[PDB]
RNA sequence: UUCCUUGUCGCAUAAGUAGCGACCUGCACGAAUGGUGUAACGACUGCCCCGCUGUCUCCGACAUGGACCCAGUGAAAUUGA
RNA sequence: UGACUCCCAAGAGCUCUUAUCGACGGAGUCGUUUGGCACCUCGAUGUCGACUCAUCACAUCCUGGGGUUGAAGAAGGUCCCAAGGGUUCGGUUGUUCGCCGAUUCAAGUGGUACGUGAGUUGGGUUUAGAACGUCGUGAGACAGUUCGGUUCCUAUCUACCGUUGGUGUUAAAGCGAGAACUGCGAGGAGCCAACCCUAGUACGAGAGGACUGGGUUGGGCCAACCUAUGGUGUACCGGUUGUUAUGACAAUAGCAGCGCCGGGAAGCUAAGUUGGUAUGGAAGAACUGCUGCUUAGCGGGAAAUCCUUCUCUAUACAAGUUCUCGGAACAGGUUUUAGAACAGAACUUCGAUAGGCGAGAGGUGGAAGCACCGCGAGGUGUGGAGCCAUCUCGUACUAAACGAA
């Protein structure tokens, strides 16, 4: 119990200190995004991507969320930590209403 | 918490009563008096340890999930020996199971060690220690951490025979030391 | 021949 | 919380605990296994904070639970009215004998604060209100002692 | 993991359209994305540089299983595609010359760790 | 293990050994080797028994 | 698997020996009721229940 | 129905003692102990293709009944010591 | 008979017997081939191949160290030393064997009842049915072909894998217990490839192309872990079909063996993530050199041997050491990171061990009631609403010393 006790303590300092020097909006299921990418496997390269948020999970500093977008005519879906440093900038376009939490069904359905 | 020989043997060391007990050999020139209190600034950020504890349990465990087995098929005629070990010897000749064959029975709970674990940061002002990796152990037992044998550590930079904090120390000044890494970036030289 |  | 399966499967399981609890309410003390017992306790407590609540959602979902209108009736008028100050804890387990026929370990559960109660209860004490938790090394800092000296 | 059996599309202008694979060169378990492979031409267009029935080299530049990255991210296509390189020359275990010349499609950042530079540099977008 | 590695390491199990499987086979056999004490240096303990 | 050999009065006392019963260490009786019992027995409530 | 024999050639496969079509050198086919074909039919025996899958790569989690433990009742083959 | 080794040396190798070979002839070793005998078993020793699980020998397939070459270098040939670790996936075939395809550092040869059916299978052979070819007057026959055809056993003893209970180890209380150790001894781990620098250097006419030394990335194997990812998640959240009940509305409950769909935290797990695949010392195999002068002494010398790193171990009977207690240790109850029972570990009232209660994180996705729009199915607001499988914190209300025991 302390244990899990301290481990909580530290993921809260950790989030807290991330969240004054970046600023990382509310990312719900069904928004659109645009945002910044830097691969530093391929020599840092810095890239756009833009994509429906189809899944998240709240983890604490290991959030994540899962961006499903048509690249070149072929599916692509790629999954982001949330409080990664190699997301330089994220942006909130559209909303789209939705019934679910997680857009599974995005795979089958034709659009 | 303590029985009464346990107690006894805290009162006449003069010692406060603790939890968990063990004992270090070390040499003559690294011995230190009874009473001094151990922190985690006797390890360097950047070198390397040894991590030992008691592992996980998973009780009475057959061959397939204790030594990898593969059993036998599923389908095709096979009965009732799904996972199953197979053959334990030949025959007559030796006429006798050999020791040491691997059959089922409990699994794990036992003391394991794992080396050359990496000691990325340190916090001196909660005595909490950041160690790249995985620990043998449950959440909330004890691990007993010694230097490395394997990758040994630099003599002219560890703390001898431990590092002595001065008494006329604060924890509202102590900031977190992190390991150093360098100044050549591993990803762009690629 | 021989059987079981 | 470590859920018993008690040899049942899932519907013949809450049908059961729903019986034991709807007979328990009725007759103010019933006699059954341990482990049944350990079972009925969390569910009997949560069917009183339901009548302690009143609310029409909660009779709701009290009446999706127990069985009979007497039980319904009892539960959201003469337990609210005598659990109204106290916390947690309406029932008590006591174990009693062993079942000859099959050794089973027995036990009384009742419900607590009533006449002719087996253990007199402590008085109803609302609860303080939350406290600032220290952390655990400052908590450490001071949980340190010496032997006391007898020898 | 792509394995003995898996029938994968080709994304080049190589002559051929869909190829079986035999295994995986470096893998017990099979190929991820990056990994190069030995295949089968199953079929193929009339005119090209290679015919039905060759057996092929070939880099997966799409898969459908998720590759994580160094940061903790993933990424998961939605089929399984191929760049078919040459195999005549055995001497060179290193980046190869890819048969065709365009190459279509999104191509994944694993090529430059995988020394797939000519790929990588044929390519058009990478995702 | 070879005479000369068991002469580096310890040479009274050398007697030991040679006298061990010279005694009968039988249950006064560890009896009768309790009795007998090897000593590697020219320093007993026993001094003062009448030698 | 069948018995090769007939277990003797030896062996089958020797492996019947550890399961024989024990007493028990501490045992409780009520003063008022009499009720014989183990600890953590609940026999009498007293008086002015 | 062919021992030599995984005969030789073609189709098919990355690779086919299998399968199909040929050839004739038929150890040891052959015309109501019927010869050659044949639409429909077959829980008959082979071969190939699509869809599908824990059959497999390579196994994992969960659920009911035994196995485990306590209280009753209480067999079996076997047995020179 | 077979396999392997040795002796002589006509001859081949431009010259040159013995780098590589070797006619005519001989001497042996092994117990794997084909055989010989009929000694055990016919009041039963289940026979081929495959699966699972292995283990030994070395006459070595790869990796390691050397001598010689008809060895410039690279790639080799042949012989000596060496058993530490390995030795692939598929097509036809019942196949062993073998052929083929794609790989690999390599895809060794044999023994273990041609290892292994009270561990699995049952395709072939080798019962009874039926057919073809051939032989026989015929009943039938054919190591000629073809289709079909019951695989039993609850483990007493030895062996092995795990877990416990008793007991010897004088002590001074006929002494009884709690911890912390040392390690006689035993087990485990032992790999390899590609690329880059040294270096386009040595060598070589050129084409080609190193030894040694140092890094990087992968594959195989082994030990652990659950932060994240994926799977599952049967007393969590929602949607929905058939039916029955609460008279109907409203809201629910049972059953369709989770009714069926979409998600799901903890726990487990790999398909995921980490850690190793070392260092130092001693003695030394083939080989290699030094002193001496016939006997020898000495130095260098491998993935091999023994200590060192990891794990167990004082029932290690020469039975070990240190600290402590004497209403001590146990037992009983609440539990758990532990678990078949047992054992371990936490708490046992001057107490957060479990349940309840309250707050928060997490999951699901917008409750009921009311109001507005629409004829209606329905839509919008109050409102990130309502609910609860878990996790954390606060709190003795209930059960643990309510033991005036
Ligand atoms: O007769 C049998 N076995 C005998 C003795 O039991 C013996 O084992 C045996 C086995 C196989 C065999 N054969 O294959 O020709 C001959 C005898 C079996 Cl039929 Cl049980
Ligand atoms: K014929
Ligand atoms: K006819
Ligand atoms: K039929
Ligand atoms: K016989
Ligand atoms: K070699
Ligand atoms: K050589
Ligand atoms: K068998
Ligand atoms: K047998
Ligand atoms: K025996
Ligand atoms: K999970
Ligand atoms: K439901
Ligand atoms: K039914
Ligand atoms: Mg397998
Ligand atoms: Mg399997
Ligand atoms: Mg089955
Ligand atoms: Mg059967
Ligand atoms: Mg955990
Ligand atoms: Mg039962
Ligand atoms: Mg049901
Ligand atoms: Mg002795
Ligand atoms: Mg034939
Ligand atoms: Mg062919
Ligand atoms: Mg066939
Ligand atoms: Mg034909
Ligand atoms: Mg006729
Ligand atoms: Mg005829
Ligand atoms: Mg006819
Ligand atoms: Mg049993
Ligand atoms: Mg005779
Ligand atoms: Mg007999
Ligand atoms: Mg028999
Ligand atoms: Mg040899
Ligand atoms: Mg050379
Ligand atoms: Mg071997
Ligand atoms: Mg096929
Ligand atoms: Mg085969
Ligand atoms: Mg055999
Ligand atoms: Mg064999
Ligand atoms: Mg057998
Ligand atoms: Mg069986
Ligand atoms: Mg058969
Ligand atoms: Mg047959
Ligand atoms: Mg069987
Ligand atoms: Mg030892
Ligand atoms: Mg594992
Ligand atoms: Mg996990
Ligand atoms: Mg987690
Ligand atoms: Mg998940
Ligand atoms: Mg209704
Ligand atoms: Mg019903
Ligand atoms: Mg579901
Ligand atoms: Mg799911
Ligand atoms: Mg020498
Ligand atoms: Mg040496
Ligand atoms: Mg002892
Ligand atoms: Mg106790
Ligand atoms: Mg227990
Ligand atoms: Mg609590
Ligand atoms: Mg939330
Ligand atoms: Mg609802
Ligand atoms: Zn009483």
């Amino acid at each position: 119990k302390t244990a899990k006790h301290i481990m909580q303590i530290v993921d809260k300092e950790a989030v807290e200190e991330v969240r004054t020097r970046r600023e990382i909006p509310e990312i719900r299921p069904g928004y659109i995004v645009q945002l910044k990418v830097e691969v530093p496997e391929n020599k840092r390269r810095v890239s756009i991507v833009k994509g429906i948020v189809i899944a998240r999970r709240n983890a604490g500093l290991n959030s994540t969320f899962r961006i499903r977008r048509l690249v070149a005519g072929v599916g692509v879906e790629s999954m982001f930590p949330l409080y990664s440093p190699n997301l330089r900038e994220i942006k909130v376009l559209d909303k789209k209403r939705v019934r679910r939490a997680k857009l599974y069904y995005l795979r089958d359905k034709m659009n | 918490h303590l029985t009464m020989p346990e107690l006894g043997h805290f009162r006449a060391q003069g010692v406060p009563l603790k939890r968990k007990l063990r004992e270090f050999p070390v040499t003559e020139d690294a011995l230190l008096p009874v009473g001094t209190e151990l922190g985690v600034r006797h390890f360097v950020p950047g070198q390397y340890v040894d991590v030992t504890g008691i592992t996980r349990g998973k009780g009475f465990q057959g061959v397939m999930k204790r030594w990898k087995f593969k059993g036998g098929p599923a389908s095709h005629g096979c009965s009732k020996a799904h996972r199953k070990g197979g053959s334990t010897g030949q025959r007559d000749d030796p006429g006798k199971v050999f020791k040491g064959r691997k059959m089922p029975g409990h699994m794990g709970a036992a003391q394991r060690t794992v080396k050359n674990v990496w000691v990325y940061k340190i916090d001196p002002a909660r005595n909490l220690i950041w160690v790249r990796g995985q620990v043998p152990g449950a959440e909330g037992n004890f691990v007993f951490i010694n230097d490395a044998c394997y990758k040994k550590p630099d003599i002219s930079k560890l703390p001898f025979p431990t590092y002595l904090a001065p008494e006329d120390e604060d924890p509202s000044e102590l900031e977190p030391l992190v390991a150093d890494l360098g100044e050549v970036d591993p990803f762009m030289l690629a | 021949g021989v059987a079981a | 919380t470590k859920l018993r399966k008690l040899g049942r499967h899932t519907g013949h399981r809450m049908s059961m605990l729903r019986t034991l609890v709807s007979q328990l309410v009725k007759h103010e003390r019933i006699e059954t296994t341990i482990t049944k017992a350990k079972e009925v306790r969390r569910l009997a407590d949560n069917m009183v904070q339901l009548g302690k609540e009143g609310s029409l959602d909660a009779a709701r979902r009290a009446a999706g639970f127990v069985r009979g209108d007497d039980v319904i009736h009892k539960i959201f008028t003469e337990f609210a009215y005598r659990y109204k100050d106290r916390t947690g804890g309406y029932t008590r387990m006591l174990r009693t004998r062993i079942r000859v026929g099959d050794a089973a370990p027995m036990a009384y559960i009742e419900f607590i604060d009533r006449e002719n109660e087996l253990r007199q209860s402590n008085p109803p004490t609302p609860q303080p209100p939350q406290r600032v938790p220290l952390d655990p090394w400052a908590r450490s800092r001071l949980m340190r002692q010496y032997a006391p000296p007898k020898e | 993991f792509i394995q003995m059996g898996t029938v994968l599309k080709v994304v080049d202008n190589s002559g051929a359209k869909k190829v079986m694979c035999i295994q995986a060169l470096k893998g017990k378990k099979g190929a991820r994305l990056g990994d190069t492979i030995v295949a089968s031409v199953k079929e193929a267009m009339p005119n090209g540089k290679v015919k039905k029935g060759a057996v092929v080299y070939g880099v997966v530049v799409r898969a459908a299983m998720q590759r994580g990255r160094v940061d903790g991210s993933e990424v998961r296509f939605d089929d399984n595609a191929v760049v078919l390189v040459d195999n005549k020359d055995k001497k060179t275990k290193t980046d190869r010359q890819p048969i065709g010349t365009r190459v279509f499609g999104p191509v994944p950042h694993e090529l430059r760790k995988k020394k797939h530079l000519k790929i990588l540099a044929l390519a058009q977008h990478i995702a | 293990r070879s005479l000369k590695d068991q002469m580096a390491k310890d040479p009274t199990e050398v007697i030991r050994k040679a006298v061990w499987r010279m005694l009968p086979t039988n249950n006064l056999r560890d009896d009768r080797d309790r009795k007998l004490r090897i000593f590697e240096g020219n320093e007993h303990p026993f001094g003062d028994k009448p030698l | 698997a069948v018995p090769k050999k007939k277990v003797s009065k030896h062996k089958r006392g020797i492996r019947n020996g550890p399961k024989a019963l024990k007493p028990v260490p501490v045992i409780i009786r009520c003063r008022s009721c009499g009720r014989v019992k183990l600890p953590h027995f609940f026999c009498c409530s007293g008086e002015r229940g």
